[PDB]
DNA sequence: CCGAGCAGCATACATTACTTGTGAGCGGATAAC
DNA sequence: GTTATCCGCTCACAATGCCACACGCGCTGCTCGG
């Protein structure tokens, strides 16, 4: 009643959210320093950390 | 008995105590300790109960 | 009249300039254009215009650190520390910073002035060390630097020409290792 | 203008995470003169 | 008050042997480069 199983999807989305929060921080600081309206949402984020 | 052993007396003293405890050696302001405690819980991002 | 004493912050390996940019941006955020008046990252330039590395190179007085002209208030303390990528302060006990003294301030200021006035070729040669020659006329020779020169920058170098040693004026670009 | 090396970077943060069992030095409470 | 006394606090420091197999082993934006 207190020990739950954690399947593949759940752990996978956990690691995904972990890898996502760091790119969130990166894109936040790049949106901060970077221009407001010159960009296209395809380079302030990097698929590398995900 | 706890309130006896409880050294603090005021809410802001609670904030500064928890703030020092979390990470010692830091200048405890109102905003610093308050935001630290409001990030330890009561924050959709830094915390979640699943 | 509490002057904004200078201070120093430990950055990461090679983010010092970017850290200073982001710090100025956080200043423009919090409008603390008074307390965080000046922020500086010094540098130097070695100008060897031949032999691989071409025409310039940039050094730092001391890497990993950034210099600011903040003031002492806990709010400004965090505002300095609440920037993208910095470690803590560099000074007295953590949470109680200490200022780089005014003597050191003017010292580093004079260093900055000297490096800003004269872009000067460093990586020099010391009198009495053997060295090859990459010159056209004197290809694949090797001699000892008999006397070094900086403004003329032409390396009085002794080398075996017609038997006995002779001094030559082979310029910097015509000087190999060491 | 991007390809190929480099120098010092807990990626900057909040990372992080229940008992493991035992000894040993240590700092705040304690009995006595 | 002080001087020695003691008790909980925190940290160091150990966890059977082999065998086999497997997998992996920085990087990254600054720097040297044309």
């Amino acid at each position: 009643g207190n020990r739950r199983i954690r399947s593949v999807g759940e752990m996978a989305e956990n690691q995904f959210r972990v890898g996502l929060v760091r790119v969130e921080r990166a894109v936040k600081e790049r949106l901060s320093l970077g221009d407001l309206d010159t960009l296209m949402p395809q380079d302030m984020i990097n698929a590398k950390p995900i | 008995e706890t309130l006896r052993v409880d050294p603090t007396n005021d809410r802001l003293s609670a904030l500064v105590e928890i703030y020092r405890m979390m990470r010692p050696g830091e200048p405890p302001t109102r905003e610093a300790a308050e935001s630290l405690f409001e990030n330890l819980f009561f924050s959709e991002d830094r915390y979640d109960l699943s | 009249a509490p002057k904004k004493r200078w201070y120093v912050v430990q950055a990461f390996s090679g983010f010092e300039g970017r850290v200073a940019t982001s710090l100025r941006e956080h200043i423009k955020l919090h409008n603390m254009e008074d307390l965080f008046g000046e922020v500086m990252v010094p540098t130097e330039e070695v100008v060897e215009i031949r032999g691989g590395q071409r025409r310039k190179s940039e050094r730092k007085f001391f890497p990993g650190y950034v210099l600011v002209q903040m003031v002492m208030n806990d709010a400004s303390w965090h505002l300095v520390r609440s920037v993208p990528r910095v470690m803590g302060f560099i000074g007295g006990t953590s949470d109680r910073p200490a200022p780089i003294s005014d003597k050191e301030v003017d010292a580093i200021m004079n260093r900055l002035q000297q490096v800003g006035d004269k872009p000067r070729p460093k990586t020099l040669f010391e009198p009495g060390e053997m060295v090859r020659v990459n010159d056209g006329p004197f290809a694949d020779f090797n001699g000892v630097v008999e006397e070094v020169d900086y403004e003329k920058s032409r390396l009085k170098v002794s080398v075996s020409i017609f038997g006995r040693a002779t001094p030559v004026e082979l310029d910097f670009s015509q000087v190999e290792k060491a």
